[PDB]
């Protein structure tokens, strides 16, 4: 049985090399926060323990990346938007027939939204991602917004 | 339940393949209901597109459904446009975000594939998803001043 | 034969759960054992 | 259809780890080890009078 174990265990150490790359693959592809971590919630239940948390680790970094990206794009319209409210210009971001005070809460609450799926997300990752001090400049940056 | 709050409906879209019975029906909380209109009960509401998860972060300005498949249709709100399926409550495709909001887009009346979005912004920007899924097609400024409406030849 | 009190809760045990139970019978078990070792006192063999 | 199905078993994994967790589990198990523990002894010492 041993014997038959040590064929078995190589198996799935080749087989488990094959699923590292199907996933590396897939996430290479999405190219949208949101549909990475769906992604991840499929294989939640099929992590193979630590030789795709290994993966995950490197996968984790670039999640955190992606994040920052959007974070500073919703700035960079907010900074824009915000002169363009206050003022009432046409072509505003206040968005069809609203009032000019509510329309700016509703533009502001849509951003806020926005910007706090993916936080609710991140805290559900294990692997001490809070201990990450890639994460800490992103949770400081997302304050200050 | 018992919450009823009357909420503003931004846009509507009827379709000869989906018949009288359907009318699918844009919000502006960002949800999407749909009408069968009955001869017995004089109205149903029967599903809810969106309650929890498909929710847009703005008003849903333009529903539209490929003439070639009817099962499926795209609701253009917001930053970024979202595609669904005649049951399920949860989008299939969400397309990315966009640089503005989105005004309007519709399916090509020909072509199953591709469907063509227009931007506050100025631009254009149309989604080929035989080819690619990913990225864009191809974008075009139209105008300096903003797009408020798509309309294509059937 | 305190043993074979001991032996007879084990080979009774018709190999249905048993484990579940028989984890928790083991601790007295062996503190039966251990109290075996005090009475005797010149058990010859304490090693073996 | 498979996402929604995966999203139902984290529900119901949340449960299964904290709907059938009770507080104070093992020193239950340990004070049901003791008393037979004492029943066994009481048993020995009935063993060591027969003889």
């Amino acid at each position: 049985f041993d014997d038959d174990f040590y064929e078995f265990r190589s198996k799935i150490k080749e087989l488990e090399r094959r699923l590292a790359s199907v996933i590396t693959q897939g996430f290479d592809d999405y190219d949208t926060i949101y549909g990475r971590f769906k992604l991840l919630d499929n294989f939640e239940g099929l992590l193979t323990r630590p030789i795709i948390a290994d993966e995950l680790e490197k996968k984790h970094i670039v999640l955190l990346e992606m994040y920052k990206q959007d974070l500073k794009q919703v700035q960079s319209i907010f900074l824009e938007g915000k002169q363009f409210v206050d003022s009432m210009h046409e072509n505003a971001p206040l968005f069809l027939n609203m009032p000019p005070i509510a329309g700016a809460l509703t533009w502001c609450k849509s951003l806020r939204d926005r910007i706090q799926e993916p936080i609710e997300k991140l805290a559900q990752l294990g692997q001490g991602i809070t201990e990450r001090e890639e994460y800490k400049d992103v949770q400081k940056l997302y304050t200050s917004i | 339940g018992e919450n009823e709050e009357i909420i503003g409906g931004t846009a509507l879209e009827y379709n000869v393949e989906a018949g009288p019975s359907k009318f699918l029906i844009g919000t502006e909380s960002g949800s999407i209901l749909t009408a069968n209109k009955k001869l017995k009960k004089p109205v149903e509401i029967t599903t809810r597109y969106g309650l929890d998860q498909g929710r847009h972060l703005g008003p849903v300005y333009s529903i539209n459904r490929s003439n070639q498949n009817p099962k499926y249709f795209l609701s253009v709100g917001d930053w970024s446009c979202k595609i669904w399926v005649e049951d399920l409550k949860t989008p299939i495709i969400r397309t990315k975000y966009h640089g503005s909001y989105l005004s309007d887009g519709c399916w090509s009346p020909t072509r199953s594939g591709a469907f063509f979005l227009v931007r506050r912004d100025g631009w254009m920007d149309v989604w080929d998803y035989y080819y690619r899924q990913n990225e864009i097609a191809f974008s075009h400024k139209v105008s300096d001043s903003p797009l408020t409406c798509i309309k294509i030849n059937q | 034969l305190f043993t074979l009190k001991d032996l007879f809760s084990k080979l009774q045990e018709s190999q249905p759960s048993d484990f579940p139970t028989l984890y928790e019978l083991f601790i007295p078990i062996m503190h039966t054992i251990l109290l075996i070792y005090n009475k005797s006192k010149t058990y010859n063999q304490p090693p073996r | 259809k498979n996402l929604e199905t995966i999203k139902k078993q984290q529900e119901l994994a949340k449960r299964q780890v904290q709907k059938d967790m009770g507080s104070q589990k093992e020193k239950w198990e340990k004070k049901k080890l003791e008393m037979i523990e004492t029943a066994e002894a009481s048993f020995h010492e009935n063993l060591a009078k027969n003889p």
